[PDB]
């Protein structure tokens, strides 16, 4: 009954997610689940201090995503 | 008082079957083509004969 | 060696281990009982208020919305 | 637009049977591959399959839509027996070749 | 399904404002919304809580972190809410 | 003003005009014959409760001259306006032209295609494709609209002709192939391949209110039985596909001898069953057929004759005609979208010009363009009504405009009133 | 295209530095080294550590098992 | 789950062998009881019966809490109560002091 | 569920759990307890009325609802 | 099911409170299965605010902290299934 999100739209995509407690990420989309877990490429952390730390292929949970930002036109 | 009716399919396949003879063949009204009766009208009003039509 | 965390529960139930909480408080006990939806009983288990002593307390149920993690020792 | 209904001369044949009367059809797409796996749910079945493609009475039925009236029909009203033309196609469909000519009159 | 997610669905190309748990508001052209309420909007205008306005052009709201959302007014003719 | 009972309010019509993206500009066309004017009655009763077919005739709710009830043909293309409801349920405004099939008046469908957008082509399963369709093929791509076919008539691969499960499919791959052939002989672009797995052809029978795609039987699937993602389902039930009854799978080797492809499989054997048991079993195992597919009749109802029970039960099964919605929203433009190539092709002076560009938005507000190629007549003969389209603008009862006749230059003007 | 689970599954093969994030904790974060998943994404981790963003104090914690409904981000080193 | 049976008795036998078992002997040896719950509240009684969910019955209950001023702990009497089960930190039964 | 078909159509009053006020003709409700409200007014505490409209309100946000008006004609 | 026993004891003049600390007291009339409480006779002390009145109050049920019960209810015949 779980229906996967449609982020098709934002495959291959530089995003930008924001996360609970005032935080921000960035880094390239490659999938998803019906729960909404994210698979981020080229992950760099880009704190509120203002300082960029490149991690790599990484996983985000979705119960702390707060919204997606497309930087590149989809 | 016998007035109105209503049977089953394999009644009215019989009920066809035996009652070949009194029917025709026809499927659709692409016969009677000006042969039917608004062509027959139309032939009284212009004064013509149809060719096995009446006068 | 894929060990899972649900044997890892229901595999040393009864060694003294220490759970913490959301909060930041730590329960020190043995473990008793844990369910598959993963509920925890543990005995006479020790408050540590941000690793400061406190009182005693007793044995106690813990529920899925209040702990952060459990380890050992 | 012709109707190309054709008439059942077996009732050994199956109603749905291709007729050599029917010209042949000349025999000869983004399909995608088996490996992303489409599982449908255990009890999913396609519709109806326990009834079965036809019975004894489909290829009558099918013969009886195009019957003409009242052949058609499965309910009506009784109608008075000399309101009834027996002979009414009979002279409304066309002439016969090689009649007389008191026949065509 | 029941009524409010058919008239999510109905409101889908007009312009909607949305406002989620951390205080932003993002007013623009809904694209697509689903059965749960994880929105795709487009042509954003950003309020967020201090008071700076931004413009973000692409922007995918998880339905979990919404608080509400505002819907056009000319909805109330809408058929399954009549 | 007094109006018929209709399922949505004429304030939801009014209001619905304003959002250029919920509009769709259609004309429906194809040869003689092949159930244009029935498919419009479809909708028609449809959207309108108190507008029901009687049991013996047609109704031909756009037919509405004389002439062509009296020859049966269709002589003047007539436009309607209704809101419509997809597969998920969204609602959608139609602007739908019913052209005459007949070849001698092809000047109604030129007129047609200059103020819409998209084209739906009726063919009939049984006789394929004729003169006009191939001639309407070539009309439709180089005066540049989209194009969507639908193929009606399928109970004449049932109830007249007694056709194979697998012959009939063999019949409408063919006729889908020979309309991919006349795509592809007069257009340059590659993109305008035709086929039910992209959603781009219909599956219809007018006469018994019967219209599906394969993402609507899905839906019917997904209703009925539950939990199926009928998106990705109706992408596997078409084509050299077979369903594998032991892993549950769509292999595209055969189990067994006896396998059938999966449009026999799951659609087309359902179809013929219902038919079947609605025309030759309606005395014994009809009322156990409609128990089975969850459709409750009224003992009144049951006591039709064949034909309107028929209609009766496919409207009760398929109900309303979503795939059609369903493939004019995802295949035809809106006029927001596809206003550019309209501009480039119709308007004099190119795309390029000053009012090129402010046309080419679609805004309702600015510069008044409207076009009409169309004049109708009313009940009396004596004063005509211009119809056409709104290119840009917003034009308001009582205002005074300038009309431009097709002699009009910037040169001369000349033909031109107020 | 990659799913999440696939990628915890190639996490446990690695065996790499995996530091989990937390769900309203912008401070404390927990280096670790995973070893296996559920459905319910609730994590075992062999070598974990502490460290806070303004305190910054190491502290050893051994094979925690993390729950599911506190994690943020499984990112590497 | 992969238990579809509909004749469901595991969730009190999870009353039995499980976590919950707690609760039990203090339904049926009528023991005190301390919970602790969300809002930094101290609520000792006696619970009569619960579920699967610990939407619990209590009765008799002194419920205690701190304000501050500097922080004072106040305490107040309830008769009777009805607790659901996601508003507490932990439920605890009191230990033999004799 | 009729206790909500009773309250159709009425000028109702709901509080989130912020603390600020809804205040709505009730139009619409489902099993997660989401709104649809047309007309609606947000009060705050400065008390303003700042009109919203048309409102599709979250269950998780919503903690008490009451009634103010009767439904106008 | 506990909270089938709650809509067994309709038209009791209860109180709740809820997650935020506000206080109601009033007669019970409706319980959803899940703890939608719908509620008449309303006086609502509200946290930090003035008690007010209410006449037709909906609770969620999710957001509810605990109940209190008045001393007259014999729940040894009320807790059969
Ligand atoms: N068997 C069958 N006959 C149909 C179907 N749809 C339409 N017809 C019949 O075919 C005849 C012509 O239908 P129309 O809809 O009038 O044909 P048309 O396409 O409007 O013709 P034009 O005037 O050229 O537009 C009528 O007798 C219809 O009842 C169908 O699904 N099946
Ligand atoms: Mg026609």
């Amino acid at each position: 009954k779980a229906h996967p999100p449609e982020l098709k739209k934002f495959m291959d995509k530089k995003l930008s997610l924001k996360l609970n407690g005032g935080r921000h990420v960035q880094g390239i989309l490659r999938g998803f689940d019906p729960f909404m877990n994210l698979v981020i490429d080229e992950c760099v952390e880009m704190a509120t201090s203002g300082q960029q730390n490149n991690i790599g292929m990484v996983v985000i949970r979705g119960n702390s995503i707060i919204m997606l930002e497309a930087l590149e036109r989809v | 008082t016998y007035q109105r009716w209503q049977f089953t399919l394999p009644m009215m396949s019989t009920l066809y079957r035996l009652a070949n003879q009194l029917l025709t063949d026809l499927v659709d009204d692409n016969y009677f083509y000006l042969f039917d009766l608004k062509a027959f009208f139309t032939s009284k009003a212009l004064n013509m004969a149809i060719p096995g039509g009446p006068k | 060696l894929p060990l899972n965390p649900k044997p890892f529960l229901n595999g040393l139930t009864g060694k003294p281990v220490m759970v913490k909480l959301k909060w930041g408080m730590e329960y020190k006990g043995y473990l008793v009982s844990v369910d598959g939806y993963m509920n925890m009983q543990l005995a006479n288990t020790e408050e540590y208020i941000d690793g400061a002593l406190s009182g005693h307390l007793g044995e106690v149920l813990i529920r899925c919305n209040n702990v952060l993690y459990i380890r050992g020792v | 637009p012709n109707v190309v209904f054709i008439k059942t001369e077996d009732p050994d044949l199956p109603a749905f049977y291709f007729d050599p009367l029917i010209n042949p059809i000349s025999h000869r797409e983004p399909l995608p591959d088996d490996d992303e796996e489409f599982e449908l749910p255990e009890f999913v079945e396609p519709f109806l399959k326990d009834t079965p493609l036809y019975t004894d009475n489909t290829a009558n039925g099918i013969a009886l839509l195009w019957a003409p009236r009242p052949f058609n029909l499965r309910s009506g009203r009784t109608r008075r027996a000399l309101d009834i033309p027996l002979v009414k196609n009979w002279y409304r469909e066309h002439c016969p070749a090689g009649q007389p000519v008191k026949v065509r009159v | 399904i029941g009524v409010p997610i058919k008239v999510l669905h109905e409101a889908e190309g007009h312009i909607v404002t949305c406002e989620t748990n951390t205080g932003e508001v993002y007013r623009g052209k809904l694209i697509e919304a689903e059965d749960n309420m994880n929105c795709q909007m487009s042509n954003i205008t950003v309020t967020y809580r201090d008071g700076r306005v931004a413009q973000l052009e692409q922007v995918y709201i998880r339905g979990s972190k919404i608080r509400f959302l505002i819907l056009p007014d000319m909805l109330k003719n809408a058929p399954m809410l009549k | 003003q007094t109006l018929p009972v209709t399922v949505y309010e004429m304030d939801f019509l009014a209001d619905l005009m304003d959002n250029s993206e919920l509009i769709r500009n259609v004309t429906l066309c194809g040869h003689l014959h092949h159930g244009k004017t029935c498919f419009v009655d479809c909708l028609i009763e449809q959207t309108h409760p108190e507008i029901r077919k009687r049991y013996d005739q047609d109704l031909c709710y756009t037919d509405i001259l004389f002439t062509e009830q009296e020859r049966g043909v269709g002589i003047k293309s007539t436009p309607v306006t209704v809101v419509l409801p997809d597969t998920k349920g969204k609602s959608y405004l139609f602007n739908i032209m019913d052209t005459p099939g007949h070849v001698n008046f092809s000047d109604e469908v030129t007129a047609g295609l200059r103020i819409s957008d998209g084209v739906v082509l009726f063919i009939d399963a049984a006789e394929g494709v004729m003169l006009n369709t191939e001639r309407l093929i070539k009309h439709a791509v180089q005066e540049r609209l989209a194009v969507t076919v639908c193929i009606n008539k399928i109970d004449r691969l049932i109830l007249e002709l007694k056709l194979p499960p697998t012959d009939a499919y063999y019949k409408l791959r063919h006729i889908v192939d020979e309309v991919n052939g006349l795509i592809s002989m007069y257009s340059t672009d590659e993109n305008l391949i035709l086929s039910p797995l992209l959603g781009n052809v219909c599956f219809s029978s007018s006469q018994y209110s019967i219209c599906f795609t394969l993402g609507s039987f899905a839906k019917i699937y997904a209703d009925t039985f539950g939990d199926i993602n009928y998106q990705e389902f109706a992408k596997r039930l078409w084509g050299d596909i077979y369903f594998n009854p032991k892993t549950r799978k769509f292999t595209k080797k055969a189990p067994t001898s006896s396998s059938q492809r999966s449009f026999v499989e799951f659609i087309l054997e359902p179809l013929y069953k219902i038919l079947a048991q609605v025309v030759g079993d309606v005395d014994t195992s009809l009322p156990r057929t409609l128990d089975e597919l969850g459709i409750h009749l009224t003992k009144e109802e049951l006591k039709l004759n064949i034909r309107p029970l028929l209609r009766l039960v496919c409207k009760k099964f398929f109900g309303e005609f979503t795939g059609f919605v369903d493939m004019c929203v995802q295949h035809i433009p809106s006029p927001k979208v596809g206003a550019k190539p309209k501009i480039e092709h119709t308007y004099t002076g190119g795309v390029d010009s000053d009012l090129g560009e402010a046309m080419s938005d679609c805004d309702p507000d600015g510069p008044l363009m409207c076009h009409t190629t169309k004049m109708y007549s009313t009940d009396d003969g004596v004063q005509f009504h211009a119809f056409g389209r709104v290119l840009s603008g917003t034009i308001h009862a009582g205002q005074p405009v300038k009309v431009l006749g097709e002699n009009y230059t910037l040169e001369d003007e000349e033909d031109s009133q107020i | 295209m990659v799913q999440p689970i696939n990628l915890i599954f190639r996490y446990l093969q690695n065996r790499s530095r995996i530091q989990v994030w937390l769900y309203e904790q912008v401070n404390m974060r927990i280096e670790g080294c995973i070893i296996g998943f559920d459905e319910y994404m609730n994590l075992v981790l062999d070598d974990a550590e502490e460290i806070h963003s303004k305190t910054k104090s190491r502290k050893q914690l051994g094979r925690i098992m993390l729950k599911g409904d506190n994690i943020t981000l499984l990112q590497s080193v | 789950e992969m238990t579809p049976e509909e004749l469901q008795k595991r969730e009190e036998e999870e009353f039995n062998t499980g976590p919950l078992s707690v609760l039990t002997q203090s339904v049926k040896n009528n023991t005190q009881v301390l919970i602790n719950c969300r809002n930094n509240k101290k609520l000792l009684g006696r619970v009569k019966a619960f579920d699967r969910h610990c939407n619990m019955v209590l009765e008799n209950v002194k419920e205690m809490w701190t304000e501050v001023s500097k922080p004072v702990n106040k305490d107040r009497y309830i008769s009777k109560m009805f607790l659901r089960g996601d508003s507490v930190i932990v439920v605890l039964r009191n230990p033999l002091i004799a | 569920s009729s206790k909500m078909l009773q309250h159709i159509d009425y000028r109702m009053r709901c509080i989130l759990q912020d603390g600020r006020i809804f205040i709505g003709t009730f139009k619409a409700f489902d099993k997660h307890m989401n709104l649809i409200l047309c007309d609606c007014d947000e009060f705050r505490k400065r008390e303003e009325k700042r009109v919203l409209g048309l409102v599709l309100l979250r269950g998780e946000n919503l903690v008490s609802m009451t009634v103010e008006g009767p439904p106008p004609k | 099911k506990l909270v089938r026993f709650l809509m067994k004891l309709s038209h009791e003049t209860v109180t709740i409170e809820l997650k935020n600390g506000t206080q109601v007291h009033g007669t019970i009339t409706g319980v959803d299965v899940s703890m939608n409480t719908h509620l008449k006779a309303v006086k609502m002390t509200l946290k930090n605010r003035e008690p007010v009145q209410l006449e037709t109050l909906s609770i969620r049920g999710n957001n509810i902290r605990y109940f209190i019960l008045p001393d007259s209810l014999p729940l040894d015949t009320l807790l059969v299934d």
